[PDB]
C-alpha cells in the first residue's frame, strides 16, 4: 500500500498529495474546498494514522469510502480524530468500521444528510467522552453504502475468519500477514551469551505494519519505529544499510551561519539582533565576532544594545569554521562562561588575516575557555585582559594545529602577580597548565579525571562511586559493583567486570534483576530465576 | 529711621499727648538700661521700658543708647531746638546738617527713609559736599530721622541716626 | 581696606569632580559675592548674599560662608565651568575683589571622546574634496563615525557612515556614486572623498559619532567645503521668536511614523547653537541627553514631535534640528532658528565705548549706555582689569545724586560722570599710565540684591608709546 506523510491551490495540493494515497501516515486534513472542484482526489485511502479534519469543505460529497480505520495517534484539540464540520451533502463513510484513539465532531453541518444515522458507537472505541455526535445504518448514497455494523483480539476493523493471519487493519502492526502486538524484536536475548544480541528475524516498525528495512527516506528510532525524520533530541546517522535515529551528544549540529557570512554577511558584531538567531546553535559556519558595539547598542545600526544575560546563548558553540574574536565581554562575569563548551576554532577564516581566538582588552579573571581542544589554522592572541591570571599554564603548541600557529598572550595579569595573589592552577592538574582557578579548568591532570574534573585520585579504595581507573580516567563503574575494600570493586567498565556484584550475577554480567520474561531464541520468552549464590539460572 | 536693623534699637515714640519726648528700645525686654553720651542714665527692671527725655520744650539733646541682654545698641543721636555727631546749625529759617564722616567719598542723605538732596529741582533742599543744607525748615514736615552715607553702603549700616526736631 | 583671598589661584579638577573654593575677608564681612569670569567675557554674578543664586544659575553651585570665611562650592564640575571665580565684598568701600581662581579640567580631552575634523576646504566645481576627522579618547575601532552635512539654505543631510572597525560603509543615495568613506584604523581618522563636487555641494560636513542610544553623540567641529563655480521632517515652527524666560515650543512633522520596528524611536533633536557643531538634545523621542539643562524637554508620538523649551535662556538661542534614524538615510528637519526678541522685557544692557589705544599721559573718555531699566534708581561702578590681574574697582557714581566715589589708586586722575538724559556713565581718565592698560567694565548695583548684577562687555584700554 502506498503511503502518504487559494482554494484551487488547496484542491490542487490536497487531490496531489492524497490521490495514489493508501494509508496515511500523518493526519489527511480536508479543509477549504471550492464548490464543484473535488473529483475522486481521495477515494482509496483505508488507514489515515491521525485524525480526519474533514472542515469547511464547500464539495457536496467527499467519498472517503475505503477508509477503514483511522489510527487517532495524534488528535484534533483533544480526543478528536474525525472533525467533520463547518462544512457537504453526501460523506459516505461506508468503511470507516473503528477510529481507534479520538473521538468524532459533529457541528455545523446543515447540508450533511444521512450520516446522523450511522450508528456511531461502533466506529469510536471507549473514547465517547468527547463525542460530540450532535449535528438507520447508512453512510449516506442510498442503498449499498450502510455502516456495516460489526462491534455493536488483534483484529480492528473486523474478521475475514477466525486467524489472525487474515484481518482486514491490524489493531497495533502488520508484520506480513498476520496481526502482532508489536514488531519482531530488534534485538534478542540468548542465554548462552547472556546479552541481548541482534535478533535476525526482527523488523523494525514502519507506521502500522513491521518491515525488515524501512524504505524511502525513513529512519530507524530508538524504539524500532520507522519515523518520517530524526527527533529534535536525535540525530541521522548511518551505520547499516538503513539509517538509525541516534540520540544527540547534548546539543546536536546546528550548523548556523555566523557573522560575516550568510544572513549576517553585513553584520558587524553579535548585536542584539544577531543573536537569539544562534540559539541552541553548534558549529557555526564563519566568524563569530563580539565587539563592543554589541554592548552599547547602536543607532546607525538600529540595535538595541545587548543584555549580558543573553550571551549566554552561545554557551552551546561547541565549534566555529571562521574565528572567534571576543574583544569586549561584560563586565560581572569572571570568566568567558559564554564561550566555555568551545572545543574546536578551525579557523579557516581569521581576524585581519592573523588570530582565530583573540580575547582583547577584557577584564576578565580567567580565560575560562577549558573545553577548548584544537585551534586549528589561525594564531591565538589573548591581550588586554588586565586581570586575566591562569593564562601562560596552558602549552599553546599542543592545542594548535598547523605549526607555524604562534601565541602573543601579552598585558596580561603579571605571573608574579598571578602567584602572589594566591591565583595558580590547582593542585591536581598536571604541569601542562589549567584553564582558570578551579581543579576544572585544567589542561591536563596528574592522576585521574573524574569528568572534567581533575581529581587527586581515583576512588580506587574508598568513594561513593568507586571509580576504577582507565587510561587516567575515572568511569563509574556500573551500579550492580557493589564496591569493595579490600581490592578495587571492578576491573573495567560494564556489568561483566566487576568482582562483587550488588544485585544478581547473570552468567558474567551482574544484572538488578535476573532476566525473566525478556524475548529470547525461537521467539520464546526467557525467565531465569536467582540461586543463593546470587548467580542467574536459565529455568 | 524706621526700622531697626544695623544696631538701630534706640527710636522716638512720636505719639505723644503732651510735649514729652520718649524713647523706646527695641530689645528682648527683659530688664532695659539706658545710656546718654556714654554714661548709664537708668535701668528699667521690667514694667516700663520707655525713657522718658521730659518736655520737648527743654531742647533735649544726647547720644542714646539702650541695651537688654545684648550688647548696647547704636547710639541715637536726639537734636530738639524749640564719637563724632552730626552737627546742626540753625540760621533764621535754614537748617544746615553736616555728616560726621565725610572722608571725601560720595556722602548721600536721607529722611525718614526717603532720599534727599540729590536733585536739582529742589531750591530748598541743597548738598553740598558734607554739609545738607534745608532752608524754609518745615518743623511738621521736615522733622524726624535724618542719617548721611556713603554711595555703594547701606544707611543701616550707619554709626548712628540722627533725631531732628526743630522749630524754625 | 578689606583684602579679600581666594583659595586655591588655580584649581584643575575632572568633569563631574566637586571643586570648593575658598575666600577669606581681612574683616569680618556682612556678605559675600561669587561671580563667574569666562575668558574674554564679562563677570557674571553667580551667587549673592553669600548663599543665594543668581537668575540661571544651576542648582550645582552653592556659596557659604559668614563673618572672614566664604566658601564656593561646584557640586559636579562641567566642561563649561571652565572660568576665573572672583569672590567680592561690599560691606565697605571700595569694594574688593579677590585673585580669582582659575579653574580648569584635570584630564579632559585626555579622556573625552574629542573629534576633531579637517575643516577650511575650498575647491573648484568637478573636484573632489577629501574630509579626515581624527577620533581620539575612544576605542576608534568600536564607534561608526557618521558624517553629516548641513548645506547654508538647509537643515542636517546625512552623508553616509563608516565603522573604522571593520571599514564597510554604507552610503547616502543622493551621493552613493559620488562620495567614498574610508577609515584608517592605525592612526585612529575616518576619510571622507567627496568627487565631482557640484554648485549644491557647499555645506558644512559633520562626523558624528552613533553612540548606543543616539546617534550623532560627539560631533566633530565640521569642515566647511565651499565650492562654486527619505521619511520627510519638517518643523513646524521656523524662527520661532521667543522673550528671554517666556517657554518656547518648536513642533515637527514626519512624513511617516518614526517609531522604528525594534519598537524604539529614533526621534532627536540637536541644537546648533550659534558658532557650536550640532549637540544632542532629546536623545530619544523624550529622554534628554547627559548634561542638557532641564529647561529643554521635548514630546510627542506617532508622526508629530514637539520640542518645548521650558524657559528661554541666553544661551538656548540657536537652531534646533530635528532628526529622524529610525528610516535608512537618516533625516533631519529643517531646523528653527529660535532668537531671542531683543528688548523681551526690561533690555538690562551696558553698552561700553571709548576705548582704544592712547599715549602716555594722554586723556581718555569711557561711555556706558544703561538700558532697559531706570538709570537713576542703580548706581553704575566701573572696574578695572589689567592683562593677567584681578578685577579692580575704580569707583561708581549715583546718578539720582550725582555722588561719586572713588579708589584712592585712581581718585586724583579719573572722573566719573553720568548724563540721565542719555542714560549714560562716563568715565574720564586723565593723564593716562602704562599702569592704566586694561579692560574697563561697567557694572550696575543693586541696593537691594548688595551685588554687581548687570556688567559691561568691557572696553580695552591700552596705554602704550
Amino acid at each position: 500500500k502506498k503511503v502518504c506523510q487559494t482554494f484551487e491551490d488547496h484542491f490542487l495540493s490536497l487531490q496531489r498529495m492524497f490521490n495514489n494515497c493508501e494509508v496515511v501516515l500523518g493526519n489527511l486534513e480536508i479543509t477549504y474546498v471550492q464548490r464543484n472542484y473535488d473529483l475522486s482526489f481521495l477515494k482509496t485511502i483505508q488507514e489515515v494514522a491521525g485524525y480526519v479534519l474533514i472542515a469547511l469543505n464547500t464539495v457536496e460529497r467527499i467519498p472517503l469510502e475505503n477508509l477503514q480505520i483511522i489510527r487517532g495517534n495524534m488528535y484534533y484539540e483533544n480526543s478528536y480524530a474525525l472533525a467533520v464540520l463547518s462544512n457537504l451533502k453526501e460523506l459516505p463513510m461506508r468503511n470507516l468500521q473503528e477510529i481507534l484513539h479520538g473521538a468524532v465532531r459533529f457541528s455545523n453541518n446543515p447540508a450533511l444528510c444521512n450520516v446522523e444515522s450511522i450508528q456511531w458507537r461502533d466506529i469510536v472505541s471507549s473514547d465517547f467522552l468527547s463525542n460530540m455526535s450532535m449535528d438507520g445504518s447508512c453512510w449516506g448514497a442510498g442503498e449499498e453504502n450502510c455502516q456495516k455494523l460489526t462491534k455493536i483480539n488483534q483484529c480492528a476493523a473486523g474478521c475475514t475468519g477466525p486467524r489472525e493471519s487474515d484481518c482486514l487493519v491490524c489493531r497495533k502492526f502488520r508484520d506480513e500477514a498476520t496481526c502482532k502486538d508489536t514488531c519482531p524484536p530488534l534485538m534478542l536475548y540468548n542465554p548462552t551469551t547472556y546479552q541481548m544480541d541482534v535478533n535476525p528475524e526482527g523488523k523494525y516498525s514502519f507506521g502500522a505494519t513491521c518491515v525488515k528495512k524501512c524504505p524511502r527516506n525513513y529512519v530507524v528510532t530508538d524504539h524500532g519505529s520507522c519515523v518520517r525524520a530524526c527527533g529534535a533530541d536525535s540525530y541521522e546517522m548511518e551505520e547499516d544499510g538503513v539509517r538509525k535515529c541516534k540520540k544527540c551528544e547534548g546539543p546536536c549540529r546546528k550548523v548556523c551561519n555566523g557573522i560575516g557570512i550568510g544572513e549576517f554577511k553585513d553584520s558587524l558584531s553579535i548585536n542584539a539582533t544577531n543573536i537569539k538567531h544562534f540559539k541552541n546553535c553548534t558549529s557555526i559556519s564563519g566568524d563569530l565576532h563580539i565587539l563592543p558595539v554589541a554592548f552599547r547598542g547602536d543607532s546607525f545600526t538600529h540595535t538595541p544594545p545587548l543584555d549580558p544575560q543573553e550571551l549566554d546563548i552561545l554557551k552551546t558553540v561547541k565549534e566555529i569554521t571562521g574565528f572567534l574574536l571576543i574583544q569586549a565581554w561584560p563586565e560581572n562575569r569572571t570568566d568567558l562562561h559564554a564561550f566555555e563548551n568551545l572545543e574546536i576554532i578551525r579557523g579557516r577564516t581569521k581576524q585581519h588575516g592573523q588570530f582565530s581566538l583573540a580575547v582583547v582588552s577584557l577584564n576578565i579573571t580567567s580565560l575560562g575557555l577549558r573545553s577548548l581542544k584544537e585551534i586549528s589554522d589561525g594564531d591565538v592572541i589573548i591581550s588586554g585582559n588586565k586581570n586575566l591570571c591562569y593564562a601562560n599554564t596552558i602549552n599553546w603548541k599542543k592545542l594548535f594545529g598547523t605549526s607555524g600557529q604562534k601565541t602573543k598572550i601579552i598585558s596580561n595579569r603579571g605571573e608574579n602577580s598571578c602567584k602572589a595573589t594566591g591565583q595558580v592552577c590547582h593542585a591536581l592538574c598536571s604541569p601542562e597548565g589549567c584553564w582558570g582557578p578551579e581543579p576544572r579548568d585544567c589542561v591536563s591532570c596528574r592522576n585521574v579525571s573524574r569528568g572534567r574534573e581533575c581529581v587527586d585520585k581515583c576512588n580506587l579504595l574508598e568513594g561513593e562511586p568507586r571509580e576504577f581507573v582507565e587510561n587516567s580516567e575515572c568511569i563509574q563503574c556500573h551500579p550492580e559493583c557493589l564496591p569493595q575494600a579490600m581490592n578495587i570493586t571492578c576491573t573495567g567498565r560494564g556489568p561483566d567486570n566487576c568482582i562483587q556484584c550488588a544485585h544478581y550475577i547473570d552468567g558474567p554480567h551482574c544484572v538488578k534483576t535476573c532476566p525473566a520474561g525478556v524475548m529470547g531464541e525461537n521467539n520464546t520468552l526467557v525467565w531465569k530465576y536467582a540461586d543463593a549464590g546470587h548467580v542467574c539460572h536459565l529455568c | 529711621m524706621q526700622s531697626i536693623k544695623g544696631n538701630h534699637l534706640v527710636k522716638v515714640y512720636d505719639y505723644q499727648e503732651d510735649g514729652s519726648v520718649l524713647l523706646t528700645c527695641d530689645a528682648e525686654a527683659k530688664n532695659i538700661t539706658w545710656f546718654k553720651d556714654g554714661k548709664m542714665i537708668g535701668f528699667l527692671t521690667e514694667d516700663k521700658k520707655k525713657w522718658n527725655l521730659g518736655s520737648n520744650a527743654k531742647d533735649p539733646r544726647g547720644m542714646y543708647q539702650c541695651k537688654g541682654s545684648q550688647n548696647k545698641s547704636k547710639p541715637l543721636q536726639v537734636y530738639y531746638r524749640m564719637q563724632t555727631p552730626y552737627k546742626v546749625s540753625i540760621s533764621g529759617t535754614t537748617v544746615i546738617l553736616t555728616c560726621p564722616q565725610y572722608p571725601g567719598s560720595e556722602i548721600l542723605w536721607q529722611h525718614n527713609d526717603k532720599n534727599i538732596g540729590g536733585d536739582e529741582d529742589d531750591k530748598n533742599i541743597g548738598s553740598d559736599e558734607d554739609h545738607l543744607s534745608l532752608k524754609e525748615f518745615s518743623e511738621l514736615e521736615q522733622s524726624g530721622y535724618y542719617v548721611c552715607y556713603p554711595r555703594g553702603s547701606k544707611p543701616e549700616d550707619a554709626n548712628f541716626y540722627l533725631y531732628l526736631r526743630a522749630r524754625v | 581696606d578689606i583684602q579679600m583671598t581666594q583659595s586655591p589661584s588655580s584649581l584643575s579638577a575632572s568633569v563631574g569632580d566637586r571643586v570648593t573654593i575658598t575666600c577669606s575677608a581681612s574683616s569680618s564681612v556682612s556678605y559675600m559675592n561669587w561671580y563667574q569670569q569666562t575668558p574674554g567675557k564679562a563677570p557674571k554674578r553667580w551667587i549673592y548674599d553669600t548663599s543665594k543664586l543668581a537668575s540661571g544659575v544651576p542648582s550645582r553651585f552653592s556659596g557659604s560662608g559668614s563673618g572672614t570665611d566664604y566658601t564656593f562650592t561646584i557640586s559636579s564640575l562641567q566642561p563649561e565651568d571652565i572660568a576665573t571665580y572672583y569672590c567680592q565684598q561690599w560691606s565697605s568701600n571700595p569694594f574688593t575683589f579677590g585673585q580669582g581662581t582659575k579653574l580648569q579640567i584635570t584630564s579632559g580631552g585626555g579622556g573625552q571622546v574629542q573629534l576633531v575634523q579637517s575643516g577650511a576646504e575650498v575647491k573648484k566645481p568637478g573636484a573632489s574634496v577629501k574630509v579626515s576627522c581624527k577620533a581620539s579618547g575612544y576605542t576608534f575601532t568600536s564607534y561608526w563615525m557618521h558624517w553629516v552635512r548641513q548645506a547654508p539654505g538647509q537643515g542636517l543631510e546625512w552623508m553616509g557612515n563608516i565603522w573604522p572597525g571593520s571599514g564597510g560603509t554604507n552610503y547616502a543615495e543622493k551621493f552613493k556614486n559620488r562620495v567614498t568613506m574610508t577609515r584608517d584604523t592605525s592612526i585612529s581618522t575616518a576619510y571622507m572623498e567627496l568627487s565631482r563636487l557640484r554648485s549644491d555641494d557647499t555645506a558644512v560636513y559633520y562626523c558624528a559619532r552613533s553612540g548606543g542610544p543616539y546617534f550623532f553623540d560627539y560631533w566633530g567641529q565640521g569642515t566647511l567645503v565651499t565650492v562654486s563655480s527619505d521619511i520627510v521632517m519638517t518643523q513646524s515652527p521656523l524662527s520661532l521668536p521667543v522673550t528671554p524666560g517666556e517657554p518656547a515650543s518648536i513642533s515637527c512633522r514626519s512624513s511617516q511614523n518614526i517609531v522604528h520596528n525594534n519598537g524604539i524611536t529614533y526621534l532627536e533633536w540637536y541644537l546648533q547653537k550659534p558658532g557650536q557643531s550640532p549637540q544632542l538634545l532629546i536623545y530619544k523621542v523624550s529622554d534628554r541627553f547627559s548634561g542638557v539643562p532641564d529647561r529643554f524637554s521635548g514630546s510627542g508620538s506617532g508622526t508629530d514631535f514637539t520640542l518645548k523649551i521650558s524657559r528661554v535662556e541666553a544661551e538656548d538661542v540657536g537652531v534646533y534640528y530635528c532628526f529622524q534614524g529610525s528610516h535608512i538615510p537618516p533625516t533631519f528637519g529643517q531646523g528653527t532658528k529660535v532668537e531671542i526678541k531683543s528688548g523681551g522685557g526690561g533690555q538690562v544692557q551696558l553698552v561700553q565705548s571709548g576705548g582704544g589705544v592712547v599715549q602716555p599721559g594722554r586723556s581718555l573718555r569711557l561711555s556706558c549706555k544703561a538700558s532697559g531699566y531706570t538709570f537713576t534708581r542703580y548706581t553704575m561702578h566701573w572696574v578695572r582689569q589689567a592683562p593677567g590681574k584681578g578685577l579692580e574697582w575704580i569707583g561708581y557714581i549715583n546718578p539720582s545724586r550725582g555722588y561719586t566715589n572713588y579708589n584712592q589708586k585712581v581718585k586724583d586722575r579719573f572722573t566719573i560722570s553720568r548724563d540721565n538724559s542719555k542714560n549714560t556713565a562716563f568715565l574720564q581718565m586723565d593723564s593716562l599710565r602704562p599702569e592704566d592698560t586694561g579692560v574697563y567694565f561697567c557694572a550696575r548695583y543693586y541696593d537691594d540684591h548688595y551685588s554687581l548684577d548687570y556688567w559691561g562687555q568691557g572696553t580695552p584700554v591700552t596705554v602704550s608709546s
